[PDB]
DNA sequence: AGGAGAAGGAGCAGAGCG
DNA sequence: CGCTCTGCTCCTTCTCCTTTCCT
């Protein structure tokens, strides 16, 4: 039952977070280069390494 | 009732101090003392001998500290303006906007006390060099800027929202934006095309500042 | 060395999807939580739900939810008449938790309603209300309903 | 438009994980179109470990144009990159 | 009659007093009454919280709000054993409230800043997507990865 | 009111007729009553409330296992609270959910 | 450096100011903690 | 289903009138 | 002073959208 609310939830936030990059000013902007974040996590810190 | 006065009257305080707190950090120069009143105080010196507030001793002035000048050289007095009609209409914020504009004010605030109708809301944006700042009272018990989950916005000037965008190489319209007609940012009196800085703190990262501009 | 080498490794490069890598990772670990508030049994606690369902109604930002609570933080500590007297001041219709009988009385020309409000109940329940506020209560209901 | 100079440059001075794939890939298409290495070969037919050798030992003959948000660029050498 | 309120807030179903760990007596509130609790008296006012982010939108502003949609989705996700880097849930509540107003991670909320016929087309509603575009002349650029 | 027609058990009313008479009319079949010499009224008894007691909550008598937390370091941690109530897909097995009973922390296997 | 919101420079009392964070706040705070976790050791050799 | 969105009604304090 | 406009505020009816696909 719970799989495709999942799935669906899952595609929407991809939806809607799909297109968010890290430029080499460091600020986290939009495709239009709206600037959503400043830095990263406030940090600039990759959370992976 | 004797208690139901006893919670009007303290409420009124309160509103009282939020509103005393919220000219001072806008700017404009209030004392520790004129703020830090306490109710007793207020009792003795805003109340008849009768046995009720009177919300017409109260309503008072402002004026531009020197450094607040020197920054916003184009800063005018204002007039906190308390009302005792419950429900104002149009007749009360009338005769307000021509007090207003008889004083020559640049900005004047009017808080009223159970309601606002459609029509005086009509008469709020009419008035070519200054404006009005409609309030609630009911709002002011507990000013929002005190209240742990609100980073402290700061107000920038222009020679400051100048600075951010030449840093960034940014234009205005790609800053993220904050409502006119948000809590804070008519607490600190936003006007359109103003940035906002905003130092928000994070357990994961510390402080770190993020910014806003008035849309 | 050490200690500054990986620092200045550990940043953020330009031109990471970061994005798209933080979208699967909340939907990812979205999928295994159930669409159930599971619980250990035995604590009967308030009902909160905190599942898929919380996180779909916080993404889809919905106007109204269900079980939203409200967290007070209170000024004492005392049971007695510390904690109830301002629990007192945020409750629910309490004209039948007081009024202890209803009645409809009737006579020659005049029809009458009369409540036998009970004040024990206001003396054990630490509520700040006697009389007029009552009527004035009743009075605001009576303009709000006939 | 214009390209920030040489003595004034304000990006990073280590070489990212896509530009090391891209500068990879592009070289690896130049050598399967017939193109001149600049590495001994030792015994080696595929181009995509060609690129690698070349890489290893910094000889890649391409400068990457990073570009900013705004419109300017900086143009940064595989020589200069460090990983 | 005996359904009016005498006193208290018409907007809460109830409040229970919680013994805390730290041994503190305080009390949760389960309602959507949240200005006038943070009023009542007895209670600390800038110490009190609710469930609802709209909620913290409307009276407290669009910062509380993102540090509510922050704290609730670490709390929902925390509860169930799920670890989950802090920043992802950053960014998607910067990305839900950087305009200025919450807007959710439905196709109506969808429509905040996209600006792209394609992509909306590709993700919902398409014809009406399409149909608009074609009346209004949106003009959209080709940027986005969609 | 709640009262009844003799000989046709209908309803009994109160009416705004004439000369300011509020008698028990019927509407059914011809029958009235005079209220002159009152006694009538409908007595409603109502349970008023009880003092309602708080909620701290029971972790005692809850289910207990042996485990260590994954932050030892910091709590020490030699049993938790647990359900198995989590089962992903049949021919994959079950799944355990703990919480730590020194700290708190939540986790699952 | 942090500079000013106008672009000065601090005097030097008032850099903790809440008013004149930036972003190297974070990189300021990793130097602080390393410098800390060092005096840590230090102080340990002291003392014994 | 549920679940929001949106377009049309329907009663209602408001405000101006002779 | 009821009357009569102008305008909310509330409410009901009416469609959209729901998981990996696996060749
Ligand atoms: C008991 C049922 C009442 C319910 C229908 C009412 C009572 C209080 C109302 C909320 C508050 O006004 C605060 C917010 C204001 C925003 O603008 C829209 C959302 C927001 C959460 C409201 C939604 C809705 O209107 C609520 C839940
Ligand atoms: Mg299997
Ligand atoms: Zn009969
Ligand atoms: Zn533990």
């Amino acid at each position: 039952v719970k799989t495709a609310e999942t799935g669906y939830m899952s595609r929407r936030l991809m939806k809607s977070l799909e297109d968010l990059s890290c430029q080499y000013d460091n600020t986290v902007r939009t495709s239009a280069n709206g600037i959503v974040q400043f830095t990263y996590g406030g940090d600039g810190l990759d959370p992976l390494e | 009732m004797d208690q139901e006065n006893e919670r009007n009257i303290s409420r009124l305080w309160r509103a009282f101090r939020t509103v005393k707190e919220m000219v001072k950090d806008r700017g404009y120069f209030i004392t520790q003392e004129e703020v830090e009143l306490p109710l007793e105080d207020f009792k003795a010196k805003y109340c008849d001998s009768m046995g009720r507030p009177q919300r017409k001793m109260m309503s008072f002035q402002a004026n531009p500290t020197e450094e607040s000048i020197s920054k916003f050289p184009d800063m005018g007095s204002l007039w906190v303006e308390f009302c005792d009609e419950p429900s104002v209409g149009v007749k009360t914020m009338k005769t307000f906007v021509i007090h207003i504009q008889e004083k020559n004010f640049q900005t004047g605030i009017f808080v009223y006390q159970n309601n606002i109708t459609p029509s005086a809301m009509k008469l709020v944006p009419s008035i070519p060099p200054a404006t009005i700042e409609t309030f609630n009272e009911a709002a002011l018990v507990v000013n929002i800027t005190h209240h742990e989950l609100v980073p402290k916005h700061i107000r920038l000037s222009s020679d400051e929202k100048r600075e951010l965008l030449k840093r960034y190489r940014l234009k205005e319209s790609q800053l993220p934006r904050i409502q006119r007609a948000d809590p804070v940012a008519l607490y600190l009196g936003l006007k359109r095309g103003e940035v906002v800085k905003i130092i928000r703190k994070s357990e994961t990262s510390g402080r770190y500042a993020s910014y806003r501009i008035c849309m | 060395e050490i200690a500054l080498f990986k620092y200045r490794k550990a940043r953020l490069e330009p031109g990471t999807a970061i994005g798209a890598i933080g979208a699967q990772s909340i939907g990812e670990p979205g999928t295994q939580m159930t669409l159930k508030t599971f619980h250990f049994a035995g604590v009967a606690s308030m009902n909160v739900t905190l599942g898929v369902p919380r996180i779909k109604e916080i993404i889809n930002a919905s106007k109204v939810i269900s079980t939203p609570i409200i967290n007070a933080v209170l000024v004492n500590d005392n049971d007695e008449r510390a904690a109830r007297v301002v629990k007192g001041r945020v409750e629910k219709t309490l004209l039948s938790d007081v009024a202890f009988y209803v009645q409809d009385v009737y006579k020659d020309n005049l029809s009458f309603i009369q409540v036998r409000i009970d004040l024990g109940t206001i003396d054990k329940l630490q509520l700040e209300l006697t009389i007029e506020d009552i009527a004035v209560a009743i009075t605001r209901a009576s303009k709000l309903k006939i | 438009e214009k390209a920030i100079p040489k003595d004034q440059r304000a990006t990073t001075p280590y070489m990212t994980k896509y530009e090391r794939a891209r500068i990879l890939g592009t070289r690896a298409l130049q050598i399967s179109m017939n193109a001149p290495v600049f590495v001994d070969l030792e015994g080696e037919t595929d181009p995509l470990r060609i690129a690698m050798k070349e890489l290893a030992e910094k000889k890649i003959p391409l400068v990457i144009r990073r570009y900013l948000p705004d419109g300017s660029f900086e143009d940064w050498s595989v020589e200069e990159l460090i990983v | 009659l005996p359904d009016v309120v005498v006193k208290g807030l018409p907007d809460i179903s109830r409040a229970v007093i919680n013994i805390r760990d730290d041994g503190k007596r305080e009390l949760l509130v389960e309602g959507y009454g949240l200005r006038d609790v943070m009023c009542t008296d007895g209670v600390i006012g800038s110490r009190t919280t609710t469930n609802h982010v709209l909620e913290v939108f409307s009276v407290l502003g669009i910062e509380a709000a993102r540090y509510s949609i922050i704290r609730e989705i670490n709390y929902t996700m925390s509860n169930h054993g799920m670890s989950v880097d802090p920043r992802h849930i950053q960014l998607l509540g910067d990305v839900m409230t950087y305009k200025g107003e919450v807007l959710g991670i439905t196709r109506f909320g969808l429509s905040k800043m996209r600006d792209s016929v394609l992509q909306l087309a590709s993700f919902e509603k398409t014809t009406d997507h399409l149909f608009d575009a074609a009346f209004y002349m949106k003009k959209d650029a080709v940027e986005g990865v969609s | 009111m709640l009262s009844f027609c003799p000989s046709c058990n209908n309803m009994l009313l109160i009416t705004s007729g004439d000369s300011g008479v509020y008698t028990l009319a019927c509407r059914s079949c011809p029958y009235e009553f005079p209220i002159e010499g009152i006694e009538i009224y409908d007595r409603k008894k109502l349970p008023r409330k009880e003092v309602d007691d708080v909620l701290g909550g029971g972790w005692d008598n809850v289910d207990q296992t042996k485990t260590q937390c994954p932050n030892y370091d910091t709590c020490g941690g030699e049993s938790a609270y647990f359900f198995q109530l989590q089962i992903r897909s049949a021919d994959e097995p079950m799944t355990t959910f703990y919480k730590c009973v020194n700290c708190g922390h939540r986790w699952k296997e | 450096v942090r500079y000013d919101n106008s672009g000065c420079l601090v005097k030097r009392e008032d850099l903790n100011k809440a008013e004149y964070v930036d972003q190297y706040d974070a990189e300021r705070d990793f130097y602080h903690s390393l410098r800390e976790y060092i005096n840590g050791k230090a102080t340990a050799l002291a003392n014994l």
